[PDB]
């Protein structure tokens, strides 16, 4: 008897940030550079994070972009939400078990587990053909996360279209840097050379590069300009290629999909969508 | 059903119309019609036979190959690309809304009220609004005080945009001040605005960021820019529009999708959009 929305996300910094909750079950009052509240929600999920052990599910603190954005869709199109972060931790890709099956975000989606996958995901044709994405709410592109000194020209660099156990290049498992790689015949020897070294997760992916373990990260640009701009001691390295969309998505029988799209649209139309960029990326 | 009636407005490097050979359309061209009014004192006219390139008419090609249709290919004469004028819809929209053309393709900005009338497609060119300048104008963006309150300066800033698209619309709802300030300023298409800040006769000229962008790369001299890295304000993109509820949508947003992913899309932004100036 619950018409309320489960939304699912995922820890992506500065999109979603994820902190544990005070003491008490609450989130710690913070406040933005302009002197207005952080806007928390309580969002449900794991704490153990290492791949084919148990799921104690646990009440967390969510926060960013993507929280805001969602506060703004829900007061909109008056719904009710309930925030749980994806159980495996993953984006999502379909791969085969005979059958195909996705994971992730598009695994709860397409389950039901989800109603509303609110989180930096990557329009591309594959998700396009079993879910309904909304108009982007952010334009982006995938470049390189390097340590300050490594030298690169971008994706057409001999030491990443000739890879050797020299130079570590990888991106994140189940993700559309993934399916890229993977779908384009131009960059298999790419996808080889990756596959056996991939992260479970972005930030285990931006430590490796701090920690000597990867030379070379394959990843969003919203992410890792965002990520360069905080941390000197990385920086980006290349322009941009494969220039993809994040957008907000739902089953095909969705009916609130219109609606979603409409809001988007209006956002950036207003400056709403500006205004979270200089809240959550544009800033040092 | 295969045979689609389709919409387009001419807009380089997006759409290209050109006159018929001496007898056909050749090479990397296709057939697109105009009806051309004999008089103004009549309803009479004729069908003149044209041939249509550029960017967006290379993305009708790859489509019709693709999602496999064929189709009649005609340049709008009501309107442009859209406009409600006492809720009736004009342009490349009105069109699409009035099922004249199952679809519009070109230059054609996705906007929300755009949007509860027609279906749009994943938005194929980044674009928005963008502010073009003489290379060393001091404006730091469409929320300058300069175009904001122009009346706090002596003399005051003279911008323009060309009425009746989205960017006015967009002006309109957001800048009511700035909006009634610069219909003194309109200017009757690009090539007019361009000449008039070349001549000293305009201070900056508002308008769709991809065409803005492509103008500047071409500049002769590179003497106009765009403000800031080339900045976009209420960020959009160019889509294909569709009728409400059609079934041409999701093939034609997984075909786009295909167009990105496989590196086709990359060709045409090289091959059409490319510049000298940077
Ligand atoms: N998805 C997708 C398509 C493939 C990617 C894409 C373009 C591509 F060149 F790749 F064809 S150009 C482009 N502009 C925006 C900019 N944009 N457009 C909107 C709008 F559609 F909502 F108006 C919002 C924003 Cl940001 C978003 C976007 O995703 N894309
Ligand atoms: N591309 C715009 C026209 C140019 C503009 O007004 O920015 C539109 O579809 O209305």
């Amino acid at each position: 008897m619950s018409t309320r929305l489960k939304i699912v996300t995922i820890h992506q910094e500065p999109f979603v940030y994820v902190k544990p909750t005070l003491s008490d079950g609450t989130c710690k009052e913070e406040f933005t550079v302009n002197g207005d509240p952080v806007k928390k929600v309580i969002c449900t999920g794991p704490n153990d994070t290492s791949p084919g052990s148990p799921r104690h599910t646990v009440p967390q603190c969510c926060y960013g972009f993507c929280i805001d954005l969602l506060i703004k869709l829900a007061r909109t199109m008056n719904f009710t939400y309930e925030v749980h972060l994806v159980a495996d931790g993953k984006f999502g890709t379909q791969e085969r078990v005979n059958k195909k099956e996705w994971n992730g975000m598009m695994g709860e989606l397409l389950s039901g587990q989800a109603d509303m996958i609110v989180a930096p995901l990557t329009i591309n044709n594959e998700r396009a053909q079993y879910i309904e994405f909304s108009k982007p709410f952010k334009y982006q592109g995938l470049t390189i996360l390097v340590k300050k000194g490594t030298r690169i020209t971008g994706i057409n660099d001999p030491r990443l279209r000739n890879p050797s156990d020299k130079f570590i290049y990888a991106t994140v498992k189940q993700s559309s840097v993934d399916i890229y790689f993977r779908r384009q015949v131009e960059l298999s020897t790419m996808y080889r050379h990756m596959e056996k070294h991939n992260y479970e997760s972005a930030a285990e992916a931006i430590q490796a590069v701090r920690d000597n373990k990867l030379h070379a990260f394959i990843w969003d640009s919203a992410v890792l300009e965002f990520e360069a701009s905080q941390k000197c001691d990385l920086v980006t390295t290349g322009e941009l290629f494969f220039r993809s969309g994040f957008g907000i998505g739902m089953r095909k029988d969705s009916p609130w999909k219109q609606n979603v799209s409409l809001s988007i649209l209006k956002s950036h139309e207003n400056g709403f969508m500006e205004d979270l960029d200089k809240t959550w990326v544009r800033y040092q | 059903d295969n045979h689609l009636s389709i919409v387009t407005l001419e807009e380089a490097p997006f759409v290209i119309v050109e006159d018929i050979d001496p007898e056909t359309c050749v090479r990397n061209t296709v057939p697109c019609r105009k009806f051309v009014k004999i008089n103004n004192s009549t309803n009479e006219g004729m069908n003149v036979k044209k041939c249509c390139k550029g960017f967006c008419i290379d993305i009708l090609k790859k489509l019709s190959r693709t999602v496999k249709f064929t189709y009649d290919l005609y340049l709008v004469t009501n309107g442009k690309h859209g406009k409600k004028v006492n809720n009736v819809w004009n342009g490349m929209i009105g069109e699409v809304v009035y099922q004249r053309a199952v679809m519009a393709v070109g230059s054609l900005t996705i906007n929300e009220e755009r949007s509860e009338v027609v279906d749009f497609s994943v938005p194929f060119v980044e674009t928005g609004i963008s502010v073009m300048v003489s290379r060393g104008t001091q404006v730091t963006g469409l929320s300058d005080k300069k175009f904001q309150r122009p009346h706090d300066y002596s003399p005051p800033f003279r911008f323009g945009t060309v009425p009746n698209g989205s960017t006015e619309r967009n002006i309109r709802n957001n800048y009511p001040y700035m909006h009634q300030y610069m219909t003194k300023f309109n200017q009757k298409g690009v090539e007019d605005a361009l000449v008039s800040l070349k001549t000293g006769k305009l201070d900056a000229f508002i308008y769709d960021a991809a065409v803005l962008n492509y103008k500047a790369g071409r500049d002769e001299g590179c003497k106009l820019v765009t403000i800031g890295s080339g900045y976009i304000f209420a960020t959009t993109g160019y889509g294909i529009a569709l009728q409400k509820g059609s079934p041409w949508k999701r093939q034609i947003d997984l075909a786009l999708l295909q167009f990105v992913g496989d590196g086709e899309m990359e060709e045409l932004e090289t091959l059409w959009l490319t510049g000298i100036c940077h």
